[PDB]
């Protein structure tokens, strides 16, 4: 139903039952309750809606963006290549936004999954989230609301210079 | 409408107001040039026209 490497999970591993009381469960009733009264009608009617669908197929896809130059490729006051320069960078703008979504969806995922042992089995999707939300607080943050391209790029500029004078000191 | 439609038809539009913008621009330098060397055809002030002058000898030689 989605792709198990962009969202991993360990594997599952459950107890087997091992009662130590006479007594009768009631989860194991209620369970088989549930299965019979609830799960198989529920299970009937998604089978004849799922009929219906394997009659009537039909496609859609995921489009694709050719690749444009970059605003570091475009004459000063040159529109016509600042343009699509600008609309490709505010494409992998938002799709940078939702790749930090996507690591902070797993980090939460493996805060609910390993309950109270979270904070040591945790560390590699924690990790993986300061890094990724460093490299997006490097590129977009502090832009301002008329962020664009050339604003990201002069913050950019002004980053390795710092950089290259912090390696002079060498 | 696509969005291959708006795409481009935006490429059009900014195509015809950089093409104004950079006119403007130049008619200002134009405009500039001309007024503070008199040498175009925009603010011409007239002068005397030479063909009101008459040579036909004069009743004096000195003239």
């Amino acid at each position: 139903s989605w792709d198990k490497d962009v969202y991993p999970e360990p594997p599952r591993r459950t107890p087997a039952p091992s009662p130590q009381t006479s007594l009768p469960n009631p989860i194991t009733y209620l369970t088989k309750a549930f299965d019979l009264l609830v799960d198989r009608p529920v299970t009937l009617v998604r089978e004849f809606i799922e009929r219906q669908h394997a009659k009537n197929k039909y496609y859609y896809y995921h489009r694709e963006f050719r690749r444009v130059p970059d605003i570091t490729e475009c004459q000063e006051k040159d529109v016509l290549c600042m343009f699509e320069a600008e609309m490709q960078w505010r494409r992998d703008y938002k799709v940078d936004q939702e790749i930090v979504n996507i690591i902070q969806e797993r980090l939460k995922a493996c805060q609910q999954r390993e309950g109270e042992s979270h904070r040591q089995n945790c560390a590699k999707e924690l990790e993986q989230f300061t890094q990724v939300v460093k490299a997006y607080q490097d590129r977009y943050h502090d832009l301002g609301a008329h962020y664009s391209a050339r604003k990201c790029l002069a913050k950019q500029k002004q980053r390795m210079l710092a950089e290259r004078k912090a390696a002079k000191e060498a | 409408d696509g969005p291959e439609k708006n795409y481009e038809r935006t490429m059009a539009i900014l195509q015809i107001e950089a093409e104004k913008a950079e006119l403007r621009l130049k008619e200002l330098e134009v405009r500039r040039l001309m007024r503070a060397r008199g040498d175009g055809p925009w603010f011409h002030y007239p002068t005397i026209d030479k063909e009101l002058i008459d040579h036909s000898p004069k009743a004096t030689p000195d003239n």
